[PDB]
RNA sequence: CCCCAUGAACGAGGAAUUCCCAGUAAGUGCGGGUCAUAAGCUUGCGUUGAUUAAGUCCCUGCCCUUUGUACACACCGCCCG
RNA sequence: AGCAGAGUGGCGCAGCGGAAGCGUGCUGGGCCCAUAACCCAGAGGUCGAUGGAUCGAAACCAUCCUCUGCUACCA
């Protein structure tokens, strides 16, 4: 697989699109721009349980394969944008956004930047559930 | 021995198991979809609901349909899972477990007589016969029933590779013995309402006729349910090849029928 | 047991013990853990002591077993059950047993 | 009838309606007055993975950015989460809020 | 049953890198690296590289230290292997946006659409904050309704001087160390002392024709 | 592609223990050093008896522990 | 009670469930009790002697506080079409 | 007479190329202070005849007979 010409004493940036929360994760790494990307790995496909695909090590798991395809090629470095669901609904981390972080990290890619972006509105159309909402 | 052209199972496969013990952490059973190496299936995936009784899903002595989720290749651990299942794989691994069934009984014949004083008889006939007739044959998903099924009806098949002895009658007494009688399910259809006193003649001809370009003598089966219905069950081949006989020979009687008198139905 | 070992195999006959031991305590294991009143289970690690404890009822059982209708003597057994712990070949109840609980360990995890 | 709060359970004074917010938990419709509310500020990152964090990031120092939620609950919600507890008669009528760690320092 | 080739596709030995160059105002022009796919027939490499967007921050392309005021540059012209850019708009950091809102202050707003000197065309999205005074002994720090719609008012009038004048480099060359912020944060004190001004969006809206020869000025 | 590729076994060492938990006391939380890095540590949960100062055998130190 | 002969089920046990933390569990014998003749019972005693835990409120249940109640024959209660 | 089904191993329905299949019932056990609900455990045995392949045939496939279902006539 072919790389840039030089990334000796530079890297090269990639983003990394960690997606959170629950019955799922994806982990989508891009381009600068993000306009075209590379592969594609989900928590689905690690493990199959229609359960555990918002768990920690499956996070883990799928981050450990999408690393070694990113040093396979060059990409080296990573800035990080994080995405909850958000949208008027819970808007808040999964377990599998700490997970895979860790595991990426020590399996030996470098980190840039981090940073929050979720889309938050200032205030939308009504939520699912109805008036008295979820009980069982 | 093995039933199946791998000897060990891939990851995602549809497989069949027998259970021959239950744990408590799932159940650990015997494959008869490949050899009779050992196979763990454990509790979390085996549903996706609660789970009150526990005999009245799994127990000992039931062909089970599983996916194979991993394997370690070189230990010999065929982790299972029982998650997911849908009824369309239960009849893709129902028909290749039960014709593979039928394919090794057929391959246990060459093992009575050849020396089978030890376990690997079966598995040396096994590969250099079984795998050149469904190899060839597996992209299309045929597996090696097609390929005897094939030499019965037309023999170049088992002439092409190594043909044994002994083997070739009982072969052929097992393929066309289970495998007709054998069989056409063509009935003419027929509809005539005639005005004619000469009608009763006039039919004869138009019988005799249900297939142009053959004997006077040819053998045929005509039955008669109602008046008007004359059903005519034309040369026995597959219902591939009597198809001109079935279509062209309806338009005989009607036509024939209509020229001593009166108009009849098309 | 130690007699059968050393003509048997040819060693200091406590060191194929110790190995029988080491190889035959587990690395991960699990538990359950109560949640929506079905049966969820989660892993977690062992103890030395613990792996110790194991290893030690893990091969005793594969003895006790074989006797129980063979000709063989529960001596003959267990000196058997211990070369094949010590160097690992999937032909003793322990090392088996071993390898049963990773492999659940890997799943639900 | 016996009145068990002086304030009905919630912060209405001197209006007559006050726009309902919906439980970040169960999404039950709750008046903004009646709603536990608990900001949330987090680390992005928790505490065990800031260590590989800063030996992979090609900045020597970064300071990395906080989430904050603002979460609205419910009463049911708030209970059954430990959110909020049962208090006796007289201990219904303190309005401290409970003594956290101290302050935003290292451990906690 | 195919051609030479071997195995699976390796779609990306079929892409091209490249680089991307920032204006000579930053200090570090070395944004980063793309690709785009090799050229075919029906599509060329250009045509799917051109109208980008590139998130690049300030602390970033301007060594160094501030960590927000991200600014969004599009590819609008490819040249031999570089592909140079053009200013799009800056945004903000939400942690920063959101810590400086807190309760007992109260919030102010405003925004204008504006023109340059030239044909661009901004829109430009402010903020201010109530200042918790000098040695307050109330927990309050809430403002009339009609002082605040002064500070707006004179938040418009500062924010439009300064960019109806002045063309677009300019513009640039005020932001970054936030001179146009500070300005109004002095100007307003008076009437509430206040701190804190930044403009937490500029998102342009229209721009004039390519222009080649002022496209190159800012890559000299 | 198949399989995976996995990283090699750890072995770090108890600093302090911290409590039972589970629903029967059957897990202990502890707090373990790396054995390799000094500054490093992370929680776990253990099934079996442990004092403080032994030695533990990680198969991945991805996993962390939380409650529950 | 003794002698000879006859030689069955039973080849480790479903749904469930009991009891036990140190000379303890388990194995094993003995004395006393009832007794004209007679312990597979009960009550005591020695002898051989482990594995597992150093915990928890999950289940079952109990103590204390707070809270709610149309209950006080007390939820096995009470009560609606 | 054309087509369809069956010719019990408790009942009723009759499931498929591995010797009771499904649903139900009866009888007994378990849980509970007790009942219901819930959980387990049963039962002499070519499954009308004549044949073939088969390790084997209610069930793999034929040749016959009978009873019924739908259609319907010879008499």
């Amino acid at each position: 697989s072919l790389g840039p010409q030089v990334a000796e004493g530079e890297n090269v940036f990639g983003v990394c699109h960690i997606f959170a929360s629950f019955n799922d994760t994806f982990v989508h790494v891009t381009d600068l721009s993000g306009k075209e990307t590379i592969c594609r790995v989900t928590g689905g496909m690690k493990v199959k349980a229609d359960r555990d695909e918002s768990s920690p090590y499956a996070a883990m798991l799928a981050a450990q394969d999408v690393a070694q395809r990113c040093k396979e090629l060059g990409i080296t470095a990573l800035h990080i944008k994080l995405r909850a669901t958000g949208g008027n609904r819970t808007k808040t981390p999964g377990p599998g956004a700490q997970s895979a972080l860790r595991a990426l990290a020590r399996s030996g890619m470098k980190i840039g930047r981090i940073e929050d972006v979720t889309p938050i509105p200032s205030d939308s159309t009504r939520r699912k559930g109805g008036r008295r909402g979820r009980r069982l | 021995c093995r039933f199946y052209q791998h000897k060990f199972p891939e990851v995602e496969d549809v497989v069949m198991v027998n259970v021959r013990s239950i744990a408590e952490m799932g159940a650990y059973v015997s494959l008869l979809e490949y050899n009779n190496i050992e196979g763990m299936i454990l509790l979390s995936e085996l549903s996706r609901r609660r789970i009150r009784s526990i005999n009245k899903l799994i127990r000992i002595g039931r062909n089970e349909c599983v996916v194979v989720i991993r394997v370690d290749k070189e230990k010999g651990y065929i982790d299972l899972s029982k998650r997911r299942v849908s009824p369309e794989e239960a009849i893709k691994c129902e028909d290749k477990f039960t014709k593979s069934k039928t394919v090794y009984s057929i391959l246990r014949h060459v093992a009575e007589v050849l020396e089978y004083t030890k376990d690997e008889q079966l598995e040396s006939l096994f590969q250099r016969t079984a795998w050149v007739f469904d190899d060839k044959y597996k992209r299309p998903g045929y597996g090696a029933y097609d390929a005897f099924k094939h030499a019965v009806s037309d023999p170049s098949i088992l002439d092409s590779l190594d043909l044994n002895e002994d083997e070739r009658e009982v072969l052929i007494n097992n393929i066309n013995r289970r495998l007709t009688p054998q069989a056409v399910k063509i009935r003419a259809d027929i509809e005539v309402a005639c005005y004619g006193y000469e009608g009763i003649d006039a039919v004869k001809e138009a019988l005799r006729a249900g297939l142009n370009c053959s004997t006077e003598t040819m053998p045929i089966k005509i039955n008669l349910i109602a008046p008007p219905r004359y059903v005519m069950t034309t040369t026995t081949l597959e219902r591939t090849e009597g198809l001109s006989v079935l279509n062209q020979a309806m338009a005989v009687i009607k036509e024939k029928i209509e020229e001593k008198r009166g108009v009849f139905n098309v | 047991a130690f007699e059968i070992i050393h003509l048997l195999t040819g060693e200091n006959p406590l060191q194929v013990l110790v190995n029988a031991i080491i190889n035959s305590g587990p690395r991960e294991d699990s538990t359950r853990i109560g949640r929506a009143g079905t049966v969820r289970r989660q892993a977690v690690d062992v103890s030395p002591l613990r792996r110790v404890n194991q290893a030690i009822w893990l091969l005793c059982t594969g003895a006790r077993e074989a006797a129980f209708r063979n000709i063989k003597t529960i001596a003959e057994c267990l000196a058997d059950e211990l070369i094949n712990a010590a160097k690992g070949s999937s032909n003793s109840y322990a090392i088996k047993k071993k390898d049963e609980l990773e492999r659940v360990a890997k799943s639900n995890r | 009838m016996t009145k068990k709060r002086r304030n009905n359970g919630r912060a209405k004074k001197g209006r007559g309606h006050v726009q309902p917010i919906r439980c970040t938990n169960c999404a039950c419709c709750v008046p903004k007055d009646k709603a536990i509310k608990k900001f949330v500020i987090r680390n992005i990152v928790e505490a065990a993975a800031v260590r590989d964090i800063s030996e992979v990031s090609v900045f020597d120092a970064y300071v990395l950015p906080k989430l904050y939620v603002k979460l609205h609950y419910c009463v049911s919600c708030a209970i059954h989460s430990k959110v909020v507890r049962n208090r006796s008669r007289e201990a219904r009528k303190d309005r401290t809020p409970p003594p956290r760690f101290r302050p935003a320092g290292a451990a906690p | 049953k195919k051609g030479a080739k071997k195995k699976v596709v390796d779609p990306f030995s079929k892409k091209d890198w490249y680089d991307v160059k920032a204006p000579a105002m930053f200090n570090i022009r070395n944004i980063g690296k793309t690709l785009v796919t090799r050229t075919q027939g029906t599509k060329i490499a250009s045509d799917g590289l051109k109208g980008r967007v590139f998130e690049v921050s300030l602390a970033d392309l301007q060594n160094d230290e501030v960590a927000f005021r991200k600014f969004k540059l599009i590819t609008e012209d490819v040249q031999g292997k570089n592909c140079l850019t053009n200013f799009h708009g800056m945004d903000l950091t939400r942690d920063k946006m959101c810590s400086m809102v807190k309760k007992w202050q109260t919030m102010i707003e405003a925004h204008v659409d504006v023109k340059t000197t030239d044909g661009y065309l901004l829109h430009l999205f402010c903020v201010g904050f109530t200042k918790k005074c000098n040695n307050q002994i109330r927990k309050t720090s809430y403002a009339q309704h009609q002082q605040v719609r002064q500070i707006r008012k004179k938040m418009m009038e500062i924010m439009t001087r300064e960019v109806q004048t002045n063309d677009l480099k300019e513009v640039v060359n005020k932001l970054i160390p936030d001179s146009i912020g500070k300005d109004i944060e002095k100007a307003c004190q008076s009437i509430y002392p206040l701190h804190d001004v930044f403009v937490r969006k500029v998102k342009m809206l229209k721009k004039p024709k390519f222009e080649l020869g002022k496209l190159m000025e800012l890559h000299g | 592609m198949d399989t995976s590729r996995v990283q090699p076994i750890k072995l770090a060492r108890v600093t302090k223990v911290l409590g039972r938990t589970g629903s029967q006391g059957q897990c202990t939380q502890v707090r373990v050093e790396f054995m390799d890095d000094t500054s490093r540590s992370i929680i776990r949960n253990v099934k079996g008896p442990v004092r403080e100062g032994d030695v533990l055998t990680l198969l991945e130190s991805e996993r962390e522990a939380r409650r529950l």
